[PDB]
């Protein structure tokens, strides 16, 4: 039981630095990739 | 429409119209079903997708829907080819509508809309400005041909009065925005000012126009700032053709009486009858009887609109069968020629008759060809030259 009491720690400062909105949601390299993953040639 | 009026449109104008929160939410918040989805999947992307893919993201039932859809989506010019890729104007001020970069106000805004609509039936208390009965009279609902103490109501002008309320300010903003490319100024911010309200020096003289028909409210003469209203956003009926409207409003009793006859007015009630005498009446000027059914279910009583289809049935098309009656008898000009003993000349006269768009009717007894009078100058000349 050492591991819940710093990972319950960790999440609570890290909630303080909160919303980027514009670039911090999705990149252009990765988005576009997922075009080939549910396309009919893809997964 | 808006994408009506937004197709038959230049790309040189489209560009510098797509400003950040007001035209782009805008054109987006009217696409049909399908396009919507397709400008949110593209929306994060840089790289265009290939052009035979969109084409088989659809079933093939439903595939017509797919070609209408980009039809109207290339047809306001959002992508192209480029060999998919949006417009980077477009795409850019989008992303910024997804987080980038008082009862006064509403008693106001239908008393002062309510005496743009008395203007357009006889009351005394009309509304008294020059510039919007000038303004009426070149969109085309204010019939005068001459000076004119009052001004007339064409048949254009009936069917205004039973469009929706927001309908039919789409409709009076279409004839704003197409006549002030000379008289006003550009197209470009004017239109952008109104999805901006939706949600220069020249710009404060359009605002006094909407100060008269009520979308903006000034209440100190012309201050810094505007406050909008409601409108700038964008009855029982029963089985024995009676009518009973719960409005007190003198201009609602008025457009009951276009279509209907009035047989008592209490306080808070009105009950009229639709009837035989009272519709074709109002068709004979022309308020088609597909005007009055969306005139009543779009003003429906709370009661009205329950599980039952609203607009019972039974009333929903004695209205249209009572439009029918004008319909018998639909007259149309022509021109005769008979009485050739000739048993080929007939039919050697169809290859002459047909391309040009002037037959009316064709019989194959005695073939009895009819032409326009219009086009009838230049079969004489065909018949006697051979």
């Amino acid at each position: 039981s050492q591991d819940i009491i710093n990972s319950f720690q960790s999440i609570r400062q890290e909630m303080e630095a909160y919303t980027p909105k514009l670039t911090q949601v999705l990149s252009s390299s990765a988005a576009s990739s997922t075009i080939t993953a549910l396309s009919p040639g893809g997964a | 429409n808006l994408q009506e009026f937004l197709g038959g449109l230049s790309p040189g104008v489209l560009d510098r119209l797509y400003g950040h929160p007001a035209t782009c939410l805008a054109v987006f918040r009217e696409l049909p079903s399908l396009a919507k989805n397709w400008v949110m999947r593209m929306l994060f992307l840089e790289q265009p997708l290939p052009q035979a893919a969109v084409a088989l993201w659809v079933k093939k039932e439903f595939s017509k829907a797919q070609e209408e859809s980009t039809g109207l989506l290339s047809g306001l010019r959002i992508w192209h080819t480029q060999l998919l890729i949006l417009n980077p104007i477009f795409r850019q001020n989008l992303r910024i509508a997804l987080l980038g970069g008082v009862p006064s106000l509403d008693k106001y805004a239908e008393e002062r809309w309510e005496v743009v609509l008395h203007f357009m039936v006889g009351s005394p208390s009309a509304a008294v400005s020059q510039d919007l009965a000038q303004l009426l009279s070149q969109a085309g609902l204010m019939k005068s041909t001459e000076p004119g103490e009052p001004p007339c109501i064409t048949s254009a002008g009936f069917q205004f009065l039973l469009l929706d309320t927001p309908a039919q300010l789409w409709y009076f903003m279409l004839q704003y925005l197409q006549t002030a490319q000379s008289r006003g100024m550009d197209l470009v911010e004017i239109l952008s000012f109104l999805f901006q309200l939706s949600f220069s020096d020249s710009l404060l003289n359009f605002l006094q126009h909407l100060r008269e028909f009520g979308l903006v409210f000034q209440r100190k003469r012309k201050s810094r700032r505007y406050y909008p209203t409601r409108l700038a956003i964008n009855i029982v009926v029963e089985t024995n053709y009676r009518l009973y409207a719960y409005t007190e409003s003198e201009l609602q009793i008025a457009l009951i009486a276009l279509f209907s006859e009035m047989l008592y007015r209490f306080p808070n009630m009105v009950v009229a009858q639709v009837t035989r005498e009272s519709v074709q009446q109002a068709i004979a000027s022309g308020i088609t009887a597909q005007q009055i059914i969306h005139f009543l279910r779009t003003r429906a009583h709370p009661v009205m609109l329950k599980q039952t289809p609203v607009l019972p049935p039974t009333i929903t098309d004695q209205i249209r069968l009572w439009e029918l009656e004008r319909d018998r008898l639909r007259f149309t000009e022509g021109v005769l020629y008979n009485q050739f003993l000739s048993q080929v000349d007939f039919e050697l006269l169809l290859a002459h008759a047909r391309e040009l768009g002037v037959l009316v009717f064709e019989n194959s007894a005695k073939r009895l060809m009819v032409v326009t009078p219009a086009g009838h100058s230049d079969v004489k000349r065909f018949w006697k030259r051979q």
